[PDB]
Parts: C-alpha cells; structure tokens; sequence
C-alpha cells in the first residue's frame, strides 16, 4: 500500500523498498514527536475551548438579565404582584415583560447565527474527512504541507481531529541541465524525468528523487530534426540491440 | 501575562497624546506609554495595529515593526537544476469542531415564573414563543446531523486482526486499547483529558 | 472614513506595504521555482522547462513547446498588454469591492 | 412510559437521546439500543491480495435546491394599513 | 424549504390579529370610537409591535 | 437602543459572508498560484497552466 | 492512411508496434478495420546478413 501511495505522488514504487525502515523508523519517531507536542500544551485545542466559552458565556449573560429592573420599582416579581393592587402592578408587569422577551430574542438571534458558523465548519470537517482519509488528495495544501500520503481520524469532545503524514524533500544537490539531446541529427525528449549532468557524463534521473540512468532508447522518444530547439546539447545515445547483435556471430 | 510579569503598558487609541496627561512612543494607531521602541524586527507577539507589536523581552517591554519572515535569494539560471536526494516524513495535527452543545428554553418560567396574572398578560403578544421554541429545536435537531454526516461514513464496522504485522510500523498509539474500560485509544484518551468546561 | 460622536475606525493589522512584499514574494517564488517551494524549500529551474512540465500535465507532449516557443511567448506577451489595456479603459470589472 | 425494553438492536427510526430509539414492531412500540452496522474481520495477511473479477454499474440520485420564492412586504401598509393619522 | 417559507409568512400574516395591549385590534375601531388627542397612545403600542 | 442593535445584527450577519469569501479566495490561492489545478473551471476557463 | 495522434494536438504517426499492445482476437471488437501494422525489427534481422 505504500508502494502504491509513492506512486500516487510521481516517485517510482522501487524506492521504498531498499529504505523501508528507514521510513517506518521516521514514521513511529513522527508519531511520538506528536504525542508529545500533545501533552506539551500551546492552545493547540483553542479551536473547541473558545466555542465552549463562548456558549457558556452567552447563556451566563442570558441568566444574569433576570436581575435587571427595567423601570420597575422592583425586579422580583413576587414583591410586586404582593405589594400593589393589579390595575397598578400591570403598567409595572408589562415593561418587565418587554424587557425580558427582548433580551430572550437577543439570545435566540445569536444562537442562529453560531449555528450556521458551526455547521459551516462541520461541512467543511466532513469534506476532509471523505477526502484524506477514504483515498488519497491531490489537491495541495487540503490534507497537511507537502505530498500527502494518507490521513488517520481521532475522536474530540466537539471536533475531529485529523493525523496527516505527508512526503517531504530533505537536502539537494544541483546540476547542470539541458532541455534535449542531439544525436544523428534527431532530437530526443525523455519519456519522463529529465536530463542531468555531473559535468561530464549526462544522465536520466526521476523528478523527485535522484537516481541516474544511462540515456537509453528505451527511456526517450524522437521527434524532428534538432536544429529547432532552443539549448539542445551534443550527446551520444546508447541502443542495447546492437551489443545482441554482434553476439550473434 | 500575571504568571510572568507585573509590569503592564497602556495604549490610547486614535489620541495625538500632547493632551493625554517615562516613555512615550508616537504610533499610527495612537500612542502608548510604558514601552521602548527598538530597531530589531520580530514575529507579532501581541498585535497593536498599523504593522506595530509588542512583547516581552526578559523584564521590559519592547515595540517593534513586524518581520514578515527570513529574507532569501534563489540561485536562478537558465541552465542549472535543483534535485532532492533524500527524503523525511512528518505527521502534522488539524483540528475542527463539528457541533455545540444543545440548549432549549421555554418563555413561560423564564418571563412569568409560575404567576398566572403575568401568563394572562403575555398572551396577548401573540405568538413570539412559539417561534422561539421553533427556532431552539431547528438548532437542537441540526446538531445530530452535523455529527451523523462527518461520522458514519462507512456502513460495516471493521476489526482490527490479531497479530500486527505491518511491514514494521507502529499503530498502537492509535488503535483502541480493550483493557481501559471506555474503549479508547492512548491519544484520544489524551485528548478527552485536556478540554474542561 | 470619518469619525466623530462616539463611533470610531480602527487601522488593521497590515499595511499595504506588507501585503504588496507578500504578492511580490509569492510571485517571484512561483516564477523561479514553480510548485516546489509550496511543498518545501524551493529549488530552481528554468522557466522553459517549466512551462514543459505544465504542458505535459495538461495530456499534451512537452516537444510541441520547445518547437513553438517564440509563438507561446508572443502569444503570452500580447495577452498581458489586452489585460492591461482593459481596466485602463475604465471597464466596471471591480464592482464587487466597490458594493 | 409505554414503551417495552429488548435486547435486540436495529437501525434507528425514531431517536430518544443517548443511543437510545423507539420504533413499532408491527404491534407494540419497543425501546433498543441503537446498531451501528454489521460487523465482520477481514482476512489480512503479509502475502495475500484480491482481485476483483466482475463489475456492476449503478446509478444514484442527489437533489440540491438552488433558489426560493421571491416575496416583498410594504412596511407602511402592512403596520398602519392606509392610515393617514398612522403614518 | 418550501414548507419553512410557507409557515413564517402565515405565522406574519396572523401576527397582524394580536392586541399588543390596546382596547382592539382594529386600527379602524381605534380612530373611529375615540378623540385623537388620547387615541395615539393607543395607536403606538400597535405600531411597535408590527 | 433599537437602532443600535439593528446596526449591529446587520454587521453580524454581513461579517459571514466575508469570511466566506475570505476562505474561497485562500483555497483559490492556495490551489492555483503554489501548484496546477487538475480541476476545471476552479481557476479559469480551459485547462489550467499557472 | 492509417495513423496514431495525440488525444489535444494533430501530429500523426506511423503505427508501429511500439505504441500499441494486443489483446484477444478481433472477432468480438464491434467495429475493427482492417489494415497492416508495422514492426521495427526485420530490418534489423534482414542486416545481420
Ligand atoms: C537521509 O536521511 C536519513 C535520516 O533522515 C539518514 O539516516 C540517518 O543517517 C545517520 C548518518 O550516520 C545515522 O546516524 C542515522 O542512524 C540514520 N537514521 C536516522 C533515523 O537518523 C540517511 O543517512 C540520509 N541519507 C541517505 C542516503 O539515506
Ligand atoms: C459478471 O456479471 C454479469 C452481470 O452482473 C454476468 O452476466 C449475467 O450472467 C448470468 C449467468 O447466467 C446471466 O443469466 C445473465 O443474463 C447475465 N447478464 C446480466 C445482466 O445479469 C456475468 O456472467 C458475470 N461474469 C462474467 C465473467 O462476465
Ligand atoms: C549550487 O548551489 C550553490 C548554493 O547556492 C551555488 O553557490 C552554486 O553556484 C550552485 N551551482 C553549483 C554548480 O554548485
Ligand atoms: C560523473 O559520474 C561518472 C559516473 O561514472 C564518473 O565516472 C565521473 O567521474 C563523474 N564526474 C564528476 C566530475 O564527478
Ligand atoms: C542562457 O542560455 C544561452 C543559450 O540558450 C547561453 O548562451 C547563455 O550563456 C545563458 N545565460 C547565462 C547567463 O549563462
Ligand atoms: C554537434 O556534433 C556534430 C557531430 O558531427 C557536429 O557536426 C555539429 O556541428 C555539432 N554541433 C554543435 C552545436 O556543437
Ligand atoms: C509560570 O511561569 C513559570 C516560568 O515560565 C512556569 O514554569 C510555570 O509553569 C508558569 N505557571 C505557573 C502556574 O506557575
Ligand atoms: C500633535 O499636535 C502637535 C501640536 O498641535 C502637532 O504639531 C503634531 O503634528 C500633532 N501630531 C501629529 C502626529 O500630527
Ligand atoms: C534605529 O536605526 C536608525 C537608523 O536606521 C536610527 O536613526 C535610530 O536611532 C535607531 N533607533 C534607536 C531606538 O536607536
Ligand atoms: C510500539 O510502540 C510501543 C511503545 O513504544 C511498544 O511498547 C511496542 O512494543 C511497539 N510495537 C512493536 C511491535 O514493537
Ligand atoms: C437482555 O439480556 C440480559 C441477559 O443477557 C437480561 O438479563 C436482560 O433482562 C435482557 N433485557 C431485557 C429488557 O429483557
Ligand atoms: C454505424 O457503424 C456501423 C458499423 O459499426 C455502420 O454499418 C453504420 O453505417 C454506422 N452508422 C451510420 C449512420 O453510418
Ligand atoms: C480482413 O483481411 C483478412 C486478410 O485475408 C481477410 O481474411 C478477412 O476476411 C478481412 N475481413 C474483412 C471484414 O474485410
């Protein structure tokens, strides 16, 4: 499966072969690099303690709005309905009763709009999901920095929280390159990769990773004279058949 | 932060400040007292405004333009090439909340309390509770459906086989752990230990 | 804006000097590297060869580039000045910023 | 109140709250325990693999609304309802 | 959708029946049976709520 | 007061809809300026170069 | 004249035995012409003479 999810990412399957455990050993280093960062706190889980706080918060100030006297003689409504007569306790009752409605509209008018902020976010959270974890994204920078490779879910409290392991280059080296080579006066493209050289022998090496080749037929294709190309360099090319062929004799 | 430090500074906002009665920097946000301007560039600690920040030198207060980031050249020819020849891999964390907590609240005992005079009252405002308690249980019911869409995506449930040979790798962090009773797994029980209300 | 009668502006956080460095940075990042520093530190490469691999993603064979160079660039060049001359003409393309 | 506890699981018709769900038997309303799916190990191994032989192609229906019914309220004549005095 | 559109303008609609704490609903009624000069303290309270 | 609050709900529920620009325009520039779109008319009318 | 060209770009081939792969007999494939395909390697087997 690994081989495959190489592959995916434009690198040849043959190189997780000879560094399997090497990869496995980053792999389980990574992932207790992670369970430490976890226990060390940086307000990595601020995303679900604010929505917490801001809920909290809200009905707080919602519970609190009961004490308020709004032009009454007194809050408590016990004391009023026991202290005056109804024809004149009702002009104190109703702007209690405005007071209380409008305060609980206020509340209802900011849970709907957290609402659909939250269930943006769980769309969102659901997309990635179906994305990262059931195969394997293209699209750069939506399952984690660099080439993704796979992704592992994990449980929260009012979330998810997704685990992305992803490929990354480490050290370069640089060469000079050339766009094709002139041989018999054709032109030759590589079928893939591109044309390197260490300053005095050209070679054929993947895109993502160096690995030479010798500049073969069977790894480039013709196309017209050379003339036309801009840059073209002035190298020989190697046909395995005729080394058969002379053994033939 | 009090578990750091005592020492505070004061902003005032949109004030030229010759009217606003140490140290006292002019700023395009408005002044502030008790800070040291400085040459050096840093990241943004704490954000003032107007591309000025402020932090904590350690035992003084300091304000600095931001720094965008390391400044870099790369070495561009028409003819030379750039190629890895080696390789690491990361595990990086995302994090996404999917729900919130479901609240309802009936006018009645909120506004009234119980008193039969003040339901007679509130009757004649017409129906405005009845559209709040419409509106609260829209929000309650969506709440499900936002947890069932991003879950429950697959329709049988698998189970891990005995024997974990993985080619070499190490999922023990992250599988389930039958022997503790809620069933979780080592970063998941983690996780559930760091969020209070 | 203007402000008076207990209701103020607040500047924001970056200038638009910062963000002009940022556009520019991005702009030249993608121009002498192409996708790599996305993903990593940025390697180098010339822009032929990259026009190329752009070419090949799309199903089309990175020979017909290197025979047609002189027409894509010319073909690039004359677009860019079309685009130039286009919100010079004082065309109410930016009416979303505007609203 | 009227509902009967079992101790069998199946899909869930009506929710209750806390994995709980009612449904008719068909002629009692009963009470279970929600049932996630079906369960089952797959057979994994160092050296095997499957292969598929066979395909089947299918079809499936998704409906998405795009657009509402466009209204407009006057505010004066729904508040006063042609009142000179009123507006 | 339909239904939810359908509901919040009839739930409108009948909001116009409501007495906000006036003598009557009927805004005629209000300008018909009483003297202005102490009919506008009738009238408002209908005016804030619609 | 009323005036007030009706100021601030407008801003409120205008303040989503940027946000949600805001996020289409990142997901924009991240998918087609740091890399090459295979996905078509996300960044442009015909298939996609940079 | 039969030929082999891209899937976006006209640039016709000579059909040749390196850039097509056979597969069953050519009885069931609705459709199917019929015309000669070329192989590289007799004239390299006619040179060792
Ligand atoms: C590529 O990188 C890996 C690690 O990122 C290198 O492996 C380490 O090499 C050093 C050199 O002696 C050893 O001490 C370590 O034990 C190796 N493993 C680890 C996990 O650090 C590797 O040498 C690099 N080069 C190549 C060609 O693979
Ligand atoms: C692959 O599946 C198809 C259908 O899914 C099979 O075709 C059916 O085979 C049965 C066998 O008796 C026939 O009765 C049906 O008429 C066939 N058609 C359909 C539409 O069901 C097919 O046999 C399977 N195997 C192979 C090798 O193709
Ligand atoms: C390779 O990169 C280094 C570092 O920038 C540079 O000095 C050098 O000129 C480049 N080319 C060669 C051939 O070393
Ligand atoms: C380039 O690589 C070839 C490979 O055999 C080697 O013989 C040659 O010495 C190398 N040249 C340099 C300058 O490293
Ligand atoms: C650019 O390439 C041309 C040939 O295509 C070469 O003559 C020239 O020296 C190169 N530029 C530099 C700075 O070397
Ligand atoms: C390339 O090599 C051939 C070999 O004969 C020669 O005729 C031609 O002039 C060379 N071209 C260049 C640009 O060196
Ligand atoms: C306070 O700061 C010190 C020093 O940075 C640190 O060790 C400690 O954990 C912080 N918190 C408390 C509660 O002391
Ligand atoms: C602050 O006021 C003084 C005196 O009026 C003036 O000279 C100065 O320019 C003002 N500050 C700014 C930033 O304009
Ligand atoms: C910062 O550097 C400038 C010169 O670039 C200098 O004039 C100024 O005094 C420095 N600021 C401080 C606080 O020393
Ligand atoms: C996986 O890691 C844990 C913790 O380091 C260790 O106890 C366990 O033996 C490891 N698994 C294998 C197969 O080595
Ligand atoms: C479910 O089964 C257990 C025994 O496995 C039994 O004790 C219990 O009574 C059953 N539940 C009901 C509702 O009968
Ligand atoms: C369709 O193709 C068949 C052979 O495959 C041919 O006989 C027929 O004429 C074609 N249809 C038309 C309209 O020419
Ligand atoms: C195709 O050519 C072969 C060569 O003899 C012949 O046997 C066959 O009948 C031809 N088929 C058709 C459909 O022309």
């Amino acid at each position: 499966q690994m081989a495959y999810r190489f592959n995916g990412i434009g690198v040849t399957q043959n190189v997780l072969y000879e560094n399997q455990k090497l990869i496995a050993n980053q792999f389980n280093s990574a992932i207790g690099k992670i369970q430490d960062s976890l226990s060390s706190t940086a307000s990595a889980l601020g995303k679900l303690q604010d929505v917490v706080n801001q809920n909290a918060q809200a009905l707080n100030t919602l519970v609190k709005q009961l004490s308020s006297n709004f032009g009454a003689i007194s809050s408590v409504l016990n004391d009023i309905l026991s202290r005056l007569d109804p024809p004149e306790a009702e002009v104190q009752i109703d702007r209690l009763i405005t007071g209380r409605l409008q305060s609980l509209q206020t509340y209802v008018t900011q849970q709907l709009i957290r609402a659909a902020e939250i269930r943006a976010s769980a769309n969102l959270a659901a997309t990635k999901m179906s994305e990262c974890v059931l195969g394997q994204s293209k699209r750069v920078d939506f399952c984690g920095k660099g080439y993704h490779l796979m992704s592992f879910p994990q449980s929260a409290p009012h979330g998810v929280v997704f685990l992305h392991v992803t490929y990354v280059p480490a050290q370069e080296k640089n060469f000079t390159t050339a766009p094709a080579i002139c041989h018999d006066g054709k032109a030759h493209f590589p079928r893939e990769g591109v044309f390197v050289s260490n300053g005095t022998h050209w070679f054929v090496t993947q895109r993502n990773f160096y690995e030479p080749q010798i500049i073969t037929t069977d790894n480039t294709f013709v196309s017209g004279n050379c003339d036309v190309v801009i840059g073209i360099v002035n190298n020989t090319v190697y046909d395995p058949l005729q080394p058969e062929l002379d053994s033939f004799k | 932060g009090t578990n750091t430090s005592n020492q505070v500074a004061v902003l005032y906002q949109g004030v030229n400040c010759t009217e606003v009665p140490s140290n006292v920097f002019q700023t395009r946000a408005g002044c502030l007292i008790g800070a040291e301007h400085v040459n050096n560039s840093y990241e943004c600690d704490i954000p003032i405004g107007a591309g000025i920040c402020a932090s904590y030198q350690t035992q003084s207060i300091i304000a600095y333009t931001m720094s965008l980031g390391a400044e870099n050249s790369v070495a561009y020819s028409n003819n030379s090439i750039a190629i890895p020849t080696n390789f690491t891999i990361s595990v990086t964390t995302e994090i996404l909340p999917v729900s919130m907590t479901k609240t309802s609240v009936d006018c009645t005992m909120y506004i009234c309390g119980d008193s039969t005079e003040c339901s007679n009252l509130l009757l004649q405002y017409g129906s405005f509770c009845t559209q709040l308690n419409r509106a609260l249980t829209g929000i309650a019911v969506e709440q499900d459906k936002n947890t069932q869409e991003v879950f429950a995506q697959v329709k049988q449930i698998y189970k891990t086989p005995p024997i974990k040979d993985f080619g070499g790798f190490n999922f023990s962090q992250i599988l389930p752990d039958p022997s503790k009773p809620s069933k979780r797994s080592f970063i998941e029980d983690l996780l559930f230990n760091k969020v209070t209300l | 804006a203007q402000k008076f009668n207990g209701l103020t502006v607040l500047p924001p956080l970056l200038t638009d000097e910062m963000i002009a460095q940022y556009t520019s940075a991005l702009l030249a990042g993608t121009i002498t590297s192409g996708w790599t520093f996305g993903a990593g530190a940025a390697l180098q490469i010339p822009f032929a060869m990259q026009m190329a691999y752009r070419f090949n993603g799309i199903g089309v064979t990175q020979n017909v580039l290197y025979e047609n160079q002189k027409l894509i660039a010319n073909q690039f060049n004359s677009a860019i000045g079309k685009i130039q001359d286009s919100l010079s003409s004082t065309a109410s393309a930016l009416g979303k910023l505007q609203d």
